[PDB]
């Protein structure tokens, strides 16, 4: 019913997002970009909602002819292209060559030998043109999304030291600027990009945003994964007033607050 | 000597006057020690002054106090020594900065605004 | 042969080592297989395949996770009694009952405390007890 | 219960350790759990149901 | 009767050899595949 | 029998000879404590790597730990062979030949599940498949009712807790001498015995939810014969194992799902 409504919807807000994006990395060489670019960070959660939208459908629709493919094939890209790949000839898993290239041998085994005994019935033209199209489209709003984190990465040296710079600038965008995040206490920051994450709470991390999940966050034991998020965010804050009054633009803060987090790590895992 | 940027350093005298006081408002339960609880307090509007160390080792870690100080209209100095601080505040690590906050029909609030006058006299 | 003899090859080779090595040594103070990925994709297929055999499985039965706990928390009692504290007064209550046989309101006392805390056939036999 | 099956296959799978040694018992069950003697006999009628024959 | 005033014991008594006070014997869906 | 004395005395002479003389008087007893340090961890059968040790001293001290590894194999095997046989030994002797005789057969079962683990399993799904066929089909002929999950007002629960902490209990024949695991869980179980329904309200929370635990200390009754594994768990999840023990068995007797050739019985 709107399944082709929230696409052409979709499709005009990443055509408008994408072309302020294009035209920000042609411009590389009172609307700030820290505008732009959170907008682009809430613009990855729609395309990843809608890519889920779409897998369901997909799943779905697919079903009928490989019914158990969904269990072998659990990620929603692969299972994208391994049904474009397939299509209604499961006998595709011989002597293949590009379903190599989304699985390993493993799984390309099992799902061979799956597809001998399936009990699935042929899919009509009508339904496998629909398949066709939506898997189209999921993989251009892939490529839209690689496209909107290829921006993200090459959008404060210290800051950016101590913690990458995708979480650097999804911070600031979310803070509101630079100088606004400077003047926030560390508790506050710790907690930038937090949902709510509704129960159907320990199994929720109910308190973590944005430097929970970051990479040398994640890079330890669940355990510890609180205590390195505070210490994470107290360091980060000091790097950031560094960097509001421009200062150490070599990074000797951020190199010298690195070593000391990674000190702290490794203390804490003897 | 200390650092061009800590601007309104205070003296000896006043510096043992500051201290002092921060010891009564410790025993007071009117004092915050931290930058970061300093922030909380001038975000809030419960801040009565706040008293920073000049000996920082960046020293741009404590730099957006006096901006918040004049945005919020509250006095601020600076004092040499964070070991000293640290002592007056009631703990033994070292304190960078601290906030005296505002109680309803304390005792102090004679001393609280002569310190108030006195540092105000400092941005010359 | 022997052991010397044995090691007497490494030992040679050992004599090449240099002496800024000899003496940096530290004090004990301080393409390929996924050899998993296979074992996995058969057990995946084994569990698939015995699930596919469950569904004919009707009988079977599985409660909510959900639905019993909230049932567990609403249940959780908010009074009571400490246990220690009751089996205090148990004792000081029989000790009471048992010195006076016509003190009625030990009787009374006792009843109240067994039916409160416990079941309630102990409580009409002391109480019947009592009323005699 | 599909609950307390879970609950029983994750307990006999976790973790033995010796004085300084430990690796993850993941094939055979441990023998030393309360329902052990559960897990092997209720294995041993399945056993029997083999040998046997359904009909005997 | 009101009759206030009380006095209480406290003794380790109770002690018997486990076997019964009295010497009296006080006697008291299924699964389907389709 | 006195073969890794000679040994290590004769490694020792031998690292110590063309070491130089500027450097041997402090170096000595860091090597002989790199040489203690590698056997303990081949024992105990974890990585063992110095960085800065040069590496024909590793060279070396990997020949020492492989012939005095193959040596204490042996000799294990052999002494365990005379005591089974029938040969008079001693206390000491027979523990460190239990002691021996532990570590290798812990390295044998790692071996066992990591085997598992490469070769996947063993039942194919045929068999898989054939087995359980067998079995609902046995079930639905006898018409048995699976197990529910205990009801929150379940009647005999607290007989059920009241059997599982006896049981737990009767594990002390007192020494007087009672270890701070063994003391801690004499205590859980005395609180246990005192509060019912909150130790009930863990148990099921625990059987509902929880999936990952701690480990098990495995040791060796020694009975000359065999070996016996003997394990120990932690105090809580032995109380939860426990009561679901006792409830499983209670309400498979209600059902009658073993049949009367499964022994021992519980009347003879």
């Amino acid at each position: 019913a709107k399944l082709w409504d929230s696409k052409m919807f979709a499709e005009i807000m990443m055509k408008i997002e994408e072309y302020i994006s294009k035209q920000a990395k042609a411009s590389e060489v009172a609307a700030p970009e820290y505008r732009v670019i959170v907008d682009a960070n809430n613009l990855t959660v729609e395309i990843e909602n809608e890519l889920n939208i779409i897998h369901k459908f997909i799943r779905d629709k697919y079903s009928k002819r490989f019914p158990e493919l969904e269990s072998l094939v659990p990620n929603a890209l692969d299972y994208i292209r391994t049904v474009k790949e397939l299509g209604n000839s499961l006998d595709k898993c011989k002597n293949n060559e590009n379903l190599q290239q989304i699985l390993t041998n493993a799984t390309i085994m099992v799902v061979s030998v799956t597809a001998s005994t399936t009990q699935g019935q042929q899919l009509s033209e009508e339904e496998l043109e629909r398949l066709e199209e939506a898997c189209d489209m999921a993989l251009e709003l892939n490529a839209s999304k690689h496209r909107i984190y290829e921006y993200v990465e090459s959008r404060a040296p210290n800051l950016s030291i101590i913690i990458g710079a995708s979480t650097a600038a999804k911070i600031m965008g979310v803070a509101g600027g630079l100088t606004n995040l400077s003047k926030m206490p560390a508790c506050n920051i710790m907690l930038l990009g937090a949902q709510r994450k509704t129960l159907s709470s320990t199994s929720v991390l109910p308190h973590t945003g944005y430097i929970y999940h970051s990479d040398i966050v994640q890079s330890l034991p669940p355990d510890l994964r609180r205590k390195a998020a505070r210490l994470v965010a107290a360091k980060c804050t000091l790097a950031a007033r560094v960097d509001s009054f421009h200062e150490s633009t070599e990074g000797k803060v951020g190199y010298e607050l690195k070593d000391e987090i990674e000190r702290k790590f490794d203390k804490w895992q003897e | 000597d200390v650092n061009p940027k800590a601007y309104p350093l205070a003296d000896a005298h006043l510096t043992k006057k500051l201290l002092d006081l921060v010891q009564q408002s410790c025993n007071y339960k009117q004092l915050r020690k931290g930058a970061n609880e300093a922030t909380k307090t001038l975000n809030r509007g419960i801040s009565e002054f706040i008293v920073m160390a000049a000996d920082a080792e960046p020293l741009e870690i404590i730099l957006h106090l006096p901006l918040l100080c004049e945005d919020k209209n509250v006095p601020y100095v600076f004092v040499r020594s964070k070991q000293a601080l640290g002592r007056a505040c009631g703990v033994s690590r070292p304190v960078i900065a601290c906030s005296v906050t505002i109680k309803e029909g304390s005792q102090l609030k004679q001393q609280i605004q002569s310190i108030q006058q006195s540092i105000e006299r400092l941005l010359v | 042969p022997k052991i010397q003899q044995q090691f007497s090859d490494l030992k040679r080779k050992l004599a090449e080592v240099t002496e800024e090595e000899w003496l940096s040594i530290p004090e004990v103070g301080d393409g390929e297989l996924d050899m998993r990925k296979i074992g996995q994709a058969r057990n995946t297929l084994m569990d698939m395949r015995l699930s596919q055999v469950s569904d004919s499985v009707s009988g079977q039965t599985v409660v909510d996770p959900k639905g019993y706990l909230t049932d567990l928390n609403s249940m959780i009692p908010t009074h009571g009694g400490d246990i220690n504290d009751i089996k205090k007064a148990r004792l000081l209550l029989k000790s009471v009952r048992e010195t006076n046989p016509h003190h009625p309101p030990a009787w009374i006392a006792s009843a109240r405390l067994e039916e409160v805390t416990g079941k309630l056939q102990v409580a009409r036999n002391l109480i019947m007890k009592g009323t005699e | 219960d599909h609950n307390i099956a879970d609950y029983m296959t994750a307990k006999n799978n976790v973790v033995i350790n010796y004085k300084d040694m430990n690796h993850t018992n993941s094939y055979g069950i441990i023998r030393g759990l309360q329902f052990a003697s559960f897990i092997v006999q209720y294995y041993g009628l399945v056993m029997d149901l083999l040998v046997l024959g359904l009909h005997r | 009767d009101e009759t206030y005033g009380v006095n209480v014991q406290f003794e380790s008594d109770e002690e018997e050899g486990d076997e019964d006070v009295y010497g009296e014997v006080r006697e008291e869906c299924t699964l389907s595949a389709n | 029998s006195h073969f890794d004395l000679e040994l290590r005395a004769a490694v020792m002479h031998d690292i110590l000879d063309m070491m130089p003389e500027g450097i041997k008087q402090n170096k000595a007893r860091t090597i002989l404590q790199h040489l203690s340090e590698a056997w303990r961890c081949w024992k105990a059968n974890i990585p063992w790597k110095v960085p800065g040790l040069p590496t024909p001293i590793e060279n070396m001290i990997l020949r020492y730990v492989k012939a005095k590894a193959d040596w204490w194999t042996n000799t294990a095997h052999y002494n365990r062979e005379r005591i089974r046989r029938g040969a008079t030994v001693d206390k000491t002797v027979c523990k460190k030949n239990l002691g021996r005789l532990t570590r290798l057969y812990l390295k044998a079962e790692q071996e066992r599940q990591h085997n598992y683990l490469k070769d996947g399993p063993y039942i194919t799904a045929e068999e898989a498949v054939a087995v359980y066929t067998t079995t609902v089909h046995w079930l639905e002929s006898r018409r048995f009712s699976p197990i529910p999950f205990p009801p929150l007002s379940y009647k005999h629960d607290t007989k059920l807790l009241i059997l599982a902490l006896e049981r737990l209990k009767e594990a002390y024949s007192v020494k007087s001498r009672l270890n701070q695991s063994q003391r801690e869980e004499l205590g859980l179980i005395e609180q246990a015995y005192d509060n019912p329904h909150e130790a009930l309200s863990r148990i099921k929370r625990h059987l509902l939810t929880q999936r990952a635990f701690k480990e098990v200390g495995i040791e060796f009754m020694d009975l000359y014969s065999h070996l016996v594994p003997v394990y120990d768990v932690e105090p809580l999840e032995k109380i939860t194992d426990a009561y679901l023990d006792q409830y499983l068995w209670y309400e498979a007797d209600k059902r009658r799902l073993f049949p009367p050739w499964i022994k021992p019985a519980d009347t003879e």
